[PDB]
C-alpha cells in the first residue's frame, strides 16, 4: 500500500515531444547538433551552469518534490531515496543521466570542426563549465559528468586541441590539470568533500554505482558511511538549491538541452532511444573514437 | 503510519537478508580453504555492502516513524551496526597484514558472526514492533 517501488524509468524518450525534437526524429540529425551547439554557444559558463543544475536538482528530487510525491517515495528527499533498496530506480535514472550529458558534451566538443583552435576555445569553456558546477553552484553531479566528458578517451587524445589550449588558454589548463582533476580524485577516494554549506547536489556516483551490482574494503565503507551524512542532509541540500536559484531566469530551450529525454532522442534518435544502456552506449563510443580520429587523425 | 512503515521495511529488510545470507556463506567458506586477502578481503567488501543496505533502512524508519519509541530502537540497531561494520573493516584489515594468521582470522570471523546476530535481532525487533501496533 502506502510507499510504492518503481520498477520502470521516469525517463521515457519514446514520448518526448518539442519543437526542437519531431516525432520521428534520426539519430544525430545535424540541424539540431548546430542548434544545440548554438544554444550552448550563446550562453557564459556560469548560466550553463545555473541551467543544468536546475534540471539535475528536479531529476533527483532535491528540488520540484511535492509531499505527494513524498508519500510515494516514502521518504522526504530523493538524496534518501538512493541508499534505499527501493530507491533502484532513481539510482539506475541518475546514471543513465551522468554518462549521456558526458556524452552529450562530448559530442558538442568533436562537432567542433572549424579548427584545433576554435576547439580548444569551446574545451576551455567546458572546463569553466565544469569549474562554475564545482564552486558557484556546488553541484558535484554534474560536475563530475563535465570531468568525465573531459577525461574520455576520445577527447583527451585531441593532443592539437590539448597543445592549443595550454597556449592560448594558460589558466584554464592548469586550472583544469591541478585544481578540478584531483578535487575529483578526492572525492572519489571519499576524501573530505565540499562545504556542507555551499553544496547542492553531493557527491553521489561512488555510492550509487556500488549498490548496482574496484574500490578497496576501506573507501567502500567510507563512501557509505559518508552516504549516511548525504541522506541526513536531503533538506540542507533543498534549501540551498532553492536559495541559489531564487530569480532564476531560465531559458525553456536551454533547460530542453540539458534534458535526458531529449539527450536520448538526440544521440539515439526515436527507436534507438529505447534500446538498452549498454547497447546504445556501446555503439556511442566507437561513433565518439570515429569522430576523434577524423578531426585528429593518429597514423 | 509506523506500522505501514515497520511492514514495508521488514519486507525490504528480508529481501535483502538472503543476499546477505549468501555474502556471509561465501565469505566463512574462503576462511575456512585459507584463502589469501586478495580473495576474503573481496567477500569481507560483499559483506560489509549488503549490510550496510539495513544501516540505511534503519535510518530511514529513524527519520519518518511517529512513535518515539520506534525511533530510539532503529537508530540503536543502525548505529550498532556501523560499529560492526567497522570492526568487520578493522579486524579484516589485521588478517590481511599478518596473513597467514589463524588467530587474526579468527577476530575476522567472530566480527562478522556477531553481524549475523545483529541484523538477525534487528529484522526481528522491526517485527515485534510492527506487531505491537494494532
Amino acid at each position: 500500500t502506502v510507499p510504492i517501488v518503481e520498477v520502470t524509468s521516469s525517463f521515457n524518450p519514446a514520448t518526448f515531444q518539442s519543437l526542437l525534437i519531431p516525432r520521428d526524429n534520426r539519430p544525430l540529425e545535424v540541424g539540431l547538433l548546430r542548434k544545440v551547439k548554438e544554444l550552448l554557444a550563446e550562453v557564459d559558463a556560469r548560466t550553463l551552469a545555473r541551467h543544468v543544475t536546475k534540471v539535475d536538482c528536479l531529476v533527483a528530487r532535491i528540488l520540484g518534490v511535492t509531499k505527494e510525491m513524498q508519500t510515494l517515495m516514502g521518504v522526504r528527499w530523493g538524496m534518501e531515496l538512493l541508499t534505499l533498496p527501493h530507491g533502484r530506480q532513481l539510482r539506475l535514472d541518475l546514471l543513465e543521466r551522468f554518462h549521456t550529458m558526458s556524452i552529450m558534451l562530448a559530442v558538442d566538443i568533436l562537432g567542433s570542426t572549424g579548427s584545433a583552435e576554435e576547439r580548444a576555445a569551446l574545451l576551455h569553456k567546458t572546463i569553466q563549465l565544469a569549474a562554475e558546477l564545482r564552486g558557484t553552484m556546488g553541484n558535484m553531479f554534474s560536475f563530475a559528468a563535465v570531468m568525465g566528458a573531459l577525461d574520455m578517451a576520445q577527447i583527451s587524445r585531441l593532443e592539437q586541441t590539448w597543445v592549443t589550449l595550454r597556449q592560448r588558454h594558460t589558466e584554464g589548463a592548469i586550472l583544469y590539470e591541478k585544481k578540478l582533476k584531483p578535487f575529483l580524485k578526492s572525492l572519489n577516494e571519499g576524501k573530505e568533500g565540499p562545504p556542507l554549506s555551499n553544496t547542492t547536489f553531493p557527491h553521489v556516483l561512488p555510492l550509487i554505482t556500488l549498490l548496482e551490482s574496484e574500490h578497496g574494503v576501506e573507501v567502500v565503507l567510507a563512501h557509505l558511511e559518508a552516504a549516511r551524512t548525504v541522506a541526513h542532509h536531503g533538506g540542507l541540500y533543498h534549501t540551498n538549491a532553492e536559495v541559489k536559484l531564487q530569480g532564476f531566469q531560465a531559458r525553456p530551450e536551454l533547460l530542453e538541452v540539458f534534458s535526458t529525454e531529449f539527450q536520448m532522442r538526440l544521440l539515439w534518435g526515436s527507436q534507438g532511444a529505447s534500446s538498452s544502456q549498454a547497447r546504445r552506449y556501446e555503439k556511442f563510443d566507437k561513433v565518439l573514437t570515429a569522430l576523434s580520429h577524423k578531426l585528429e587523425p593518429a597514423v | 503510519s509506523d506500522r505501514q512503515l515497520l511492514l514495508f521495511y521488514l519486507e525490504q529488510c528480508e529481501a535483502n537478508l538472503t543476499t546477505l545470507t549468501n555474502a556471509v556463506d561465501a565469505f566463512f567458506t574462503a576462511v575456512a580453504t585459507n584463502q589469501p586477502p586478495k580473495i576474503f578481503v573481496a567477500h569481507s567488501k560483499f559483506v560489509i555492502l549488503s549490510a550496510h543496505k539495513l544501516v540505511f533502512i534503519g535510518d530511514t524508519l529513524s527519520r519518518q516513524a511517529k512513535a518515539a519509541d520506534v525511533r530510539s530502537q532503529v537508530t540503536h540497531y543502525s548505529n550498532l551496526l556501523c560499529d560492526l561494520l567497522r570492526g568487520i573493516v578493522a579486524t579484516t584489515k589485521a588478517a590481511a597484514l599478518q596473513y597467514p594468521s589463524p588467530s587474526a582470522a579468527q577476530d575476522m570471523v567472530e566480527r562478522v558472526k556477531e553481524l549475523g546476530h545483529s541484523t538477525q535481532q534487528f529484522r526481528r525487533v522491526l517485527g515485534q514492533l510492527a506487531a505491537a501496533l494494532e
